[PDB]
C-alpha cells in the first residue's frame, strides 16, 4: 500500500518543481524581483521529489484514495512555503510562511504579509500562481477522483455520479477530466485576463488577478483587493467571472460537446437554478439595506459595492472592494453567514455547496410537512428522480461533522488567547476557504497567534478536503 | 374480425349483429366461445398465428387478448401479409401510450385506431367531476349530443312534478327526459309518468351546453374542490396526474414501493400509505370535508366497503370502480352515488368505430335490456319510410321514444311537432333491446 | 375547530387564577409583602377566564394540538405578567415584566430585576412558583400530549411511545400522566425542601428554592444563586436534586410500579446511560482544567465549584454559584456549548436533549464508517431495536431548524444594537432555557434592549416548545 | 452493440476486444455492467427503448447483438425500421419462434440477419458427440473444414506413456496431430518432451470430413452407440429425442406428468417415462446396465451430476450432464462423469464466429479456463506480412502457442515443422494463455498495404 503511494508523492513533487520555473522566469523578464529561491527550490525539491520515487518505482494497485489526497495538499502545501522561507525580502517567519503557502494552495486567500503592494513582482506572481494550481487541483479532484471516493458533493455525487449531464464514455477518469477541463480553465483565465487589460490595468495585475478570480481565491497584488481602481468595469468583470467560475464545471462541459447549446444544460440543473436565486436574493437584500441606510452617495456605487460584495463573499471568493465603513455592523455578519453557502459543487468553492444547502432546505421543510400529515409519503425534488436515502444521510452527516469541527477548532483558538468573536470570524473564514475575516472591520491575520495559525491551517484543509476526507484519518476503522 | 370471447368480445358479438354486419370471432376458450357463439362463425385460434388470423381475413380487425403484446403482433401479421383494412387493437400498458406518438404517428405499428382503457375511464371520471351533481354522462357516436343523468330526491325541483308541467316553459337552453331508471328497472318517459323519489332522470343536452342545462334545473351544485382517491394503479395515477393541477387531490396507496413512485411522478399531490378502511387515516386527513371519494382498486368488494365508509363519515359524494360491467345499475344509487365500469366504457368506444356509417350507433347508456341508440335516416321522402314524417307520426316499436335529433352540428330537441329531415342522427331510448332490427329496418332506406 | 379551543383556554385561565391565591396567602401569612395585585389579578383573570368559555361551553372534538400548546404558553405567559405590572414595589416596564413572566413560566430563569434580595417576600414567592407551574407543564406535555402530536424527544419518540418500560394502563393519554407524575413531582420537591431546611436555611428559601431546582428553573431569592451560603451541603444537594430531577420521569416511574426496583429500569435505558457519561466527562474535564490552573486554593472548593457548575449549566438549570473570576475565558464558553445537551428527554429539559445529541453522535459516526465500507449495512444501537428512518430524520431536521432559528434570532438581536458576542450569549441562553448569559463578563438582561427582550421571549418559547411546534405555525400547509 | 451484460455478453465483451473491433454494450444491471465494463462503452438501457438503441449504435453505426431475458425481436426491428443498422444477430430460444422460422424469417418479416437458437445448437451438438463414440468433446472453428476431436487416455490405451514423435514416424492414411493436452484441469501445451500420462484430454486435430477415420486408425472408435437414455423433458430433451428416436433406441425420464404425456404425443417412436432421476428402481427395472450413454438434461446442474453419477455406478457405458452455466465445464468433466456440456459455452461459440468474421482471429469452441484455441488468418504476400512464406518452425510465436494445422481453401494440411504458410491461410493453433492474443493478432496481421 504505502510503496506505490510514495511513487505518486515524489512524482507530484517533481511536477511542482517544474512549476517553480515560471515564477523565476518572470524574475528575469522582470528584474523587479528576487528569483534565486525559486531556482534554489526548483533544484532541492526535484532532488527530494526524485529521491523518494527512484527506489520506489515499483508499480502496484478506497483506503488508497483518502490517504493520497491528504498527502496531495500536506506535501504540496509544505513545499509551497519553501520560497518564502528562503527569500529575505518578505522577512516572513516559518509559520507565517506555511500559512501563506497553505492559504495560497488551498485557494483560501488569507494573507499574513503587510504592504504587499511594493513587494517584488516575482514573489507577487508566485502567490497568485499557487492559487491557480490549487484552483485546478480542486476541479480535477471534485469532478473526478473525489466522487469515486464517496465524498463527491457534486450534484447527486454519492460514489456513483459518473459525469452527470451529457456523461458519455467517461471510462477514463482524472486523465479524461484533467485534459478536457484545462481548456475551460485556460479559456476562462485568458478571457478575464485580456478583459482586465481592456479595463486598463497593467499586464501583471491583469493576469495575476485572473489566476485569482477564476480559482476563487481572493488574493491580490494590492493590499485592498479591487479598491485599487474603483471602476465599475473591473468590478463588473470580476463579478461575472466569479459567477461563471463558481458554477458546476460539469455544466461548463456544455460547450465542448457539439458546440454552444448552453441554456438547456445550465437551467435544467437545480443547483444552478438555486445558485442564481441565492445569489440574487443576497445581493437584492444587501442592496435594499444599503439604499435605506444611505451608505453611499449615489445608488450606482451602492449597486457596484453591494453586487460585488455579495458575489465575492457568498462565492467564497474573498475579495474586498470596500471597508464596510458606512455598512451596518449587521451586514458583514450576514455576508459571513452567506459564506457557508459556497459556490456550486464541482467548482472552486466554499464549504456547504449550494446542493448541501439546497438539499438541507428541501429536507428541512419536508420534516415540517410530515408533522401535520404523519402518514403521508414525501420525496425530494432536486433532480429528475428523488435522492437515495444514502445521499440525504450524506448531507446531514456533513452538517454534523461541520459544526463538530467548527466548534473544536473554535475552543482551540480561544485557548491560544484569542477572543470568542475573533475565533468565529477566523474559522468561518478558513473552514469555508473564504479569506477575509469580516465582521465589524476586524481580523488581520498578522495579529493571529503562532499556535492559532497552525490550527487555521488545520482548518482550511478541513474545508478544502471535504471535511470527512480528513476526519476519517483519525478513525479506528480506517486504520 | 375479433380475437376475444370476453365481456368486450361477447358484448360486441351480441350488440353488433343485426344482419347489418358480419364478423368472425376467435378464442381458444371453447366453453366460453361456443357460449359466446350464441349472442358468428368461430375460428378456434392459437395466438396471432397466420393460419387462424390471416386465412380468416382474406377470401372468407379487433384484437382483445389478455395482453397488448399479442394484440400488436396480430395487427402486424394482418397488415404485413394481406394488407387488411381498419385494425383497432386494445393496448392497456401505459408505456405504449407514453411513446404512442413516437411509435404510432411514425406508422410503425399498424393500429388504425387505439382503445386505451386506462385513458378512457380516467377521461370519463374527469367528465363527471366537471359537472357536479351528474350521476352518469352518456356519449353517442356524434360528439354533439349527450345525455346527462341526475338524481331526484325529496325537496328536488323535479320530484312529483308532471313531466309536461315542465314542458310548458322553454327557458334559454332547453332539455328533455329521454330515459327514467328507477329501482334498477327501466321506465320509459310518458306524459302520464310522475318523477318519484330516488330516480335516475336522464336529461338530454347538447354536449356543448351541459352545465347550462343543469343550472337551469337548479341542480348544478358548487364546483368540487377537495377530491380523494384510493387506487394507486393505472387509473389512480392517471387521474391524479390530471387533477392535481385543478383540484386538491389526496391519494391512498397501501403498497409502499408503489407509494414512493407516486410521490415522484406526482409533483402537487399528496399520496399516502394506508388501507382504504383505515378509519384513523380517513379521520386524521379531514374526510368530513371531502367532496368526492373516487375508489379505483382491483377488487370491487374493497371499493364498495370503503366508498360506503367515506359516505358514512361522511364525504359529500362517492364513486367506485366496479370492474366487471354487468352490475353497474345494481351497486349504483342509494348509499354509493356513482359506479363506473371500464368494460361498459371500453365497449362504449368500440361501438363507435364498428358502427361507423351504419344505421345504428349503440350508446354508452346500455344497462340491462335498456340501451340508448342513435339511428340514421338516409334518403329523401321517396326511398325512406321515416323521412319528412313528423315524430309523433312514426309507429315506433314499443318502449322506444325519440329524445333528440342531431342535424349537422346543431342539436334539435325532439318535440312532437318536429320533422325528421334526410341524413339525420336521431337519438332515442329503447327500453327493450330485442327490437333493434325493427328500428334498423324502419330507418334504413328502401332500395335506392 | 376554534370554538372548543377557547373552551380549553378560559378553563386554564381559571385554573391559573386559583394558583394566584397561594402567593397572596403568603403576603398575609408573612409580614413582608404586597398582596393586592395577586388578589386584583385573581379576580380579573377569573372573570376574563370565565367570560371566554361561558358562551363557548359547547363541546366538540393533530392540527388541534399544535395550536393548543402555543396558546398554553402564550396565554398563561401573558397572564403571568399582570402581577408585576400592577405592583409598584418593583416598578418595572411592561416588556421587562412580560419577559420576567415568560422567563419564569418557561422555566428559563433569565431575570431583569436588579437587587431582588430585599424585594417583598410575596413577589419573591410568585416568581419561583411560576417556575414550578411550568415545571409541571413540561412534564405533562413532554411525556403525554406532546409525543402523540409528532415531536417526541422521548427515547424512541416519533409518535409511538407507550413508555416502553412498564407500558401498562396507558389508556388515559393525559389523565393518568398528570395524576401519577404529580406524586413524583411533589415527593421530589418536599425531599429537597426539607433537605435545605436540614442544610439550615429559612423555610421560605428552603421551599421556594425547591420549586426552582426540581423544575429546570434557575431562579433565586438572592442576586447570586447559591453563593448566598457557600456551603458544600447545599451545593451537594442541589447537584444531586438536579441530576435526579433532570432525567426521564418515566424512569422515575420505576418507583410507582411495584415498589423500588430502580437500578434495572434506570441503567438499561441508553439515555440515562449517556446522561451520566456526558455529565461525568464534563465535570471531569472542567475539574482538571481548574486544578491545572490553580483557580481555587484547595481542590475541595474546586471540586465543589466545578461539579456544581457543569451540572447546573449542562442540565439547563442555570444556577451561578460563582463569577468565573479565576476561571479561563475558555471555560464559560465550553459550558455554554454544553447547555445544548440539556436534561434527559421527557423531563424539565434543555434545547437538544441527550438523545438528540446521542442519536446525533451515533449517526454521525456511522457516516464516518460507511465512507470506507460503502457496501456495508449499518444500524443504530440506542434502544433494543434499531431506529426507524422516521426518527433519525426527526433528529437531523431538528438540528437544522435549531441552527436556522438560532441564526435568524441572532441577526435579529444584532440589528437592535447589540453586539455579535452578546447576541450569541443571549439566544444560546434562551433557546436552551438557561438564564445566565455565561461569559467572563456576564450578560445582565436589564441592559438588553426593549425590542430584543421581545425576541428573547420569542426565542425561549422556541426552546420550550419543541422548536417545530411553533415553526409549523407559520407554514402554509398548516393553515 | 450488445444488449446484455450476461455471461454471453460478458464472455464476448472480454473475448472480442483486441482494439481490432469496437462495440458498446447495454444493460440495466449496473453492478454487473460496470463489472462487465472491465473485460466497453456503457449505455444503460431502459427496456430497449429507442433512445438507447439507435443513439448508442445507429448514429455511430455497428453490428447489433441482442441477448436479454426474453426473445420477444422488438429491438432488432427498432434498429431496422428507423435507422437501418446492418448484420443484426438476436438470440431466440422459445421453439414456436423457431418451429415457424421458415414462414416468419424466410419471408423477411422479422429483421434477424442471423439467428442464435440455443436449444438448436446444444441439441445438434450432442448428436455430434454420439455419432463418434469415444469422443469427449468436439471443437468447431469458423472454418467448417477443420475441427478438433478429444479423447481420454487410460491404462491399456495405445497412447499412454508413448512418445509424441514416436507416433509421428508413421503417417497412415489420414493423419493427425495433438494440438492440446488437458490434464488435472490445467493446460499442458504439447512438446516433443511431453509424455501422455493417464486420464488426459488428448485433443487430436482432424479434417471435419474424416473424423471417424482418424479415431479408428488410433484404435479408439468403439462400437457405435445403440441404446441411449435421457433425463430431461424440457426444450433440449424433446429436441434430442425427436432427433434420436429415428436412429437410436431412446428412453426418456420426465418427472412432470402433464409434460410426460405431450412427450408421448410429440415423440412417436420414443419411450418417455414419469419418474425422478434418482429412482433406483426405474433405472434397474428399465435395463440401465445395458445403457451406452446417459444424457442428463435438467434445470439444476446439481441434479444432472447426482443422477449421471448414479447411472455409471449402476452400469451405463457412458454419461453426459448439462452444466448450465458454462464457466464450470472442465471441473466436473473426466473421471466418473465422462462428458459435461454447456449451452453458454456453445451459444457464445456461435457468436464468436459471426462477430469475428473476416477478422484476424476466430476464437474456437475450445475455450476452457485461460486456454483457448484460435484460428488466425494470414493476409498479404511476403512483402506486407511477417508470417507468410516463413516455415512454421521459424515463427517466433508468443509463449504457449503452438500451431496444429493449416486450412487452405478447402483442404487441411496438418502443421509440420517443415510446412510453409501461404497467403490467405486459416492457421489453427492452441494458446495456453489467452493474454497473448494481440501479440498473435499483431504478428499475423498484415503491415499497412
Ligand atoms: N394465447 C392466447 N391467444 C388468444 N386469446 C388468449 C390467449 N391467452 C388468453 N386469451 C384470451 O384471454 C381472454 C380471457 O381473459 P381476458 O379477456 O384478458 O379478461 P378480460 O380482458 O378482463 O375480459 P374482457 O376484457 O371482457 S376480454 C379470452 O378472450 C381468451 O381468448
Ligand atoms: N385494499 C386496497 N386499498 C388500497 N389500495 C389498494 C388496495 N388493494 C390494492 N390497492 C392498490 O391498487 C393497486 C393495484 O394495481 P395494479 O393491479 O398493479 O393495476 P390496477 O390498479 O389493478 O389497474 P386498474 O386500472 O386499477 S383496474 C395496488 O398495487 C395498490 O396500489
Ligand atoms: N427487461 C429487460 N430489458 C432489457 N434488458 C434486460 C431486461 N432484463 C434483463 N436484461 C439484461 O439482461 C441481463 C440479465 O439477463 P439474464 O436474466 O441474465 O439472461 P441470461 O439467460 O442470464 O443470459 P445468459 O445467456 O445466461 S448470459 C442484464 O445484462 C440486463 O441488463
Ligand atoms: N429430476 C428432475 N429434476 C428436475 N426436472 C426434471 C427432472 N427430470 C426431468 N425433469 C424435467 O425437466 C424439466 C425442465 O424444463 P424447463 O423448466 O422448461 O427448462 P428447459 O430449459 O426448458 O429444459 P431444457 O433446458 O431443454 S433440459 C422439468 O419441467 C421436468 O419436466
Amino acid at each position: 500500500q504505502f510503496r506505490s503511494i510514495i511513487r505518486i508523492v515524489g512524482l507530484l513533487l517533481a511536477l511542482f518543481s517544474v512549476t517553480m520555473l515560471a515564477p523565476a522566469l518572470v524574475a528575469l523578464l522582470y528584474r523587479d524581483g528576487a528569483g534565486v529561491p525559486f531556482v534554489t527550490t526548483f533544484f532541492v525539491l526535484l532532488f527530494c521529489g526524485a529521491m523518494c520515487w527512484f527506489p520506489n518505482r515499483r508499480h502496484k494497485h478506497s483506503r488508497d484514495g483518502f490517504l493520497i489526497v491528504v498527502l496531495f495538499w500536506t506535501v504540496l502545501g509544505s513545499a509551497g512555503s519553501l520560497p518564502f522561507l528562503i527569500a529575505d525580502n518578505p522577512n516572513i517567519s516559518v509559520t507565517d510562511a506555511f500559512f501563506e503557502s497553505f492559504s495560497a494552495l488551498t485557494t483560501t486567500g488569507a494573507t499574513v504579509i503587510v504592504g504587499l503592494d511594493e513587494l517584488p513582482k516575482a514573489i507577487l506572481f508566485y502567490r497568485q500562481f499557487l492559487q491557480w494550481f490549487g484552483g485546478m487541483g480542486i476541479i480535477v479532484l471534485a469532478v473526478a477522483i473525489l466522487p469515486v471516493l464517496g465524498i463527491g458533493g457534486m450534484q447527486l455525487y454519492r460514489a456513483e455520479i459518473p459525469g452527470p449531464v451529457k456523461d458519455t464514455k467517461m471510462t477514463p477518469r482524472i486523465a479524461e477530466t484533467a485534459k478536457a477541463l484545462w481548456y475551460i480553465y485556460l479559456s476562462l483565465t485568458i478571457a478575464c485576463a485580456v478583459a482586465f487589460w481592456l479595463a486598463g490595468m497593467t499586464p501583471f495585475d491583469a493576469i495575476s488577478h485572473s489566476f485569482s478570480t477564476i480559482a476563487i481565491g481572493g488574493f491580490s497584488t494590492h493590499d485592498a483587493s479591487m479598491g485599487y481602481f474603483d471602476s465599475y468595469a473591473i468590478n463588473l468583470i470580476t463579478v461575472v467571472f466569479l459567477l461563471i467560475s463558481a458554477c458546476n464545471f460539469t455544466l461548463h462541459f456544455a460547450a465542448f460537446a457539439s458546440g454552444g447549446v448552453h441554456p438547456k444544460y445550465y437551467w435544467k440543473d437545480p443547483e444552478f437554478r438555486a445558485f442564481i436565486f441565492i445569489q440574487v436574493l443576497l445581493f437584492l437584500v444587501c442592496f435594499l439595506l444599503l439604499l435605506k441606510h444611505h451608505s453611499y452617495t449615489s445608488p450606482y456605487d451602492a449597486f457596484d459595492q453591494a453586487l460585488f460584495q455579495t458575489v465575492s463573499i457568498s462565492t467564497t471568493a474573498g475579495f474586498t472592494t470596500t471597508g464596510f465603513a458606512d455598512w451596518p455592523l449587521f451586514l458583514p455578519v450576514l455576508l459571513l453567514f452567506s459564506s457557508f453557502i459556497g459556490g456550486c459543487a464541482g467548482s472552486t468553492g466554499g464549504g456547504m455547496k449550494v446542493i448541501r444547502i439546497l438539499l438541507l432546505t428541501l429536507q428541512g421543510a419536508r420534516e415540517l410537512k410530515r408533522l401535520v400529515h404523519p402518514r403521508a409519503v414525501y420525496t425530494i425534488k432536486v433532480g429528475g428522480s428523488a435522492l437515495p436515502q444514502r445521499v440525504v444521510d450524506a448531507v446531514w452527516g456533513f452538517f454534523s461533522a461541520y459544526a463538530l469541527v467548527f466548534v473544536v477548532c473554535m475552543l482551540g483558538l480561544i485557548a491560544t488567547g484569542m477572543d470568542e468573536l475573533s475565533a468565529f470570524s477566523a474559522v468561518a473564514a478558513t473552514l469555508n476557504n473564504l479569506g477575509p475575516g469580516l465582521g465589524e472591520v476586524a481580523l488581520h491575520f498578522g495579529d493571529v497567534n503562532d499556535k492559532a495559525k497552525w490550527v487555521l491551517i488545520v482548518s482550511m484543509l478541513f474545508g478544502r478536503l471535504e471535511i470527512f476526507t480528513l476526519l476519517i484519518l483519525l478513525t479506528p476503522t480506517f486504520w | 374480425i375479433i380475437l376475444g370471447a370476453g365481456q368486450v368480445g361477447g358484448t360486441l358479438a351480441e350488440n353488433l349483429v343485426g344482419e347489418n354486419n358480419d364478423i368472425t370471432i376467435v378464442d381458444n376458450n371453447a366453453d366460453r366461445l361456443r357460449e359466446l357463439q350464441d349472442k358468428l362463425r368461430v375460428v378456434n385460434g392459437h395466438a396471432s398465428h397466420p393460419d387462424v388470423l390471416h386465412e380468416a381475413g382474406a377470401q372468407d380487425l379487433v384484437a382483445v387478448t389478455n395482453t397488448d403484446e399479442t394484440n400488436m403482433a396480430a395487427c402486424q401479421v394482418a397488415f404485413t401479409l394481406f394488407n387488411t383494412p381498419n385494425r383497432v387493437a386494445r393496448i392497456r400498458s401505459p408505456e405504449y401510450l407514453a411513446e404512442k406518438e413516437a411509435l404510432f404517428k411514425s406508422g410503425a405499428i399498424p393500429v388504425d385506431h387505439l382503445i386505451a382503457p386506462e385513458e378512457l375511464v380516467t377521461s370519463y371520471i374527469e367528465r363527471l367531476i366537471q359537472y357536479p351533481g351528474a350521476l352518469q354522462v352518456v356519449s353517442f357516436a356524434e360528439q354533439k349530443v349527450s345525455l346527462v343523468a341526475v338524481k331526484a330526491y325529496y325537496g328536488g325541483p323535479l320530484v312529483g312534478n308532471a313531466l309536461s308541467a315542465l314542458r310548458e316553459h322553454m327557458p334559454h337552453i332547453d332539455t328533455r327526459v329521454a330515459a327514467i331508471f328507477r329501482q334498477g328497472r327501466p321506465i320509459r318517459p310518458q306524459g302520464t309518468t310522475i318523477i318519484e323519489a330516488d330516480d335516475e332522470v336522464f336529461f338530454v343536452a347538447a354536449s356543448n351546453h351541459i352545465r347550462s342545462v343543469m343550472s337551469e334545473l337548479q341542480r348544478l351544485e358548487k364546483p368540487y374542490r377537495r377530491i380523494m382517491i384510493v387506487g394507486g394503479g393505472n387509473i389512480g395515477a392517471s387521474l391524479a396526474k390530471r387533477l392535481e393541477q385543478t383540484y386538491s387531490v389526496k391519494l391512498i396507496e397501501r403498497d409502499y414501493q408503489r407509494a414512493e413512485k407516486l410521490s415522484e411522478q406526482l409533483e402537487n399531490t399528496i399520496v399516502f400509505c394506508g388501507d382504504a378502511a383505515d378509519q384513523e387515516l380517513l379521520t386524521e386527513e379531514n374526510i368530513d370535508q371531502v367532496d368526492v371519494f373516487i375508489a379505483l382498486t382491483n377488487e370491487d368488494e374493497t371499493n364498495i366497503m370503503s366508498a360506503m365508509l367515506a359516505k358514512r363519515m361522511g364525504a359529500k359524494k362517492v364513486m367506485v370502480l366496479i370492474q366487471r360491467g354487468a352490475y353497474v345499475d345494481l351497486v349504483q344509487g342509494g348509499v354509493i352515488d356513482v359506479a363506473i365500469s371500464p368494460q361498459q366504457a371500453t365497449i362504449s368506444a368500440l361501438l363507435t368505430h364498428v358502427r361507423r356509417a351504419d344505421i345504428v350507433n349503440v350508446s354508452s347508456l346500455r344497462r340491462g335490456a335498456a340501451e340508448a341508440i342513435e339511428a340514421v335516416a338516409h334518403g329523401d321522402e321517396t326511398t325512406s319510410k321515416v323521412v319528412g314524417r313528423a315524430i309523433g307520426d312514426i309507429k315506433l316499436p314499443p318502449g322506444t321514444t325519440i329524445g333528440a335529433v342531431v342535424r349537422g352540428e346543431e342539436v334539435l330537441i325532439a318535440h312532437d311537432r318536429t320533422v325528421i329531415e334526410q341524413d339525420d342522427h336521431v337519438v332515442m331510448f329503447l327500453v327493450d333491446k330485442k327490437y333493434v332490427p325493427d328500428v334498423e329496418a324502419l330507418f334504413q332506406p328502401s332500395p335506392f
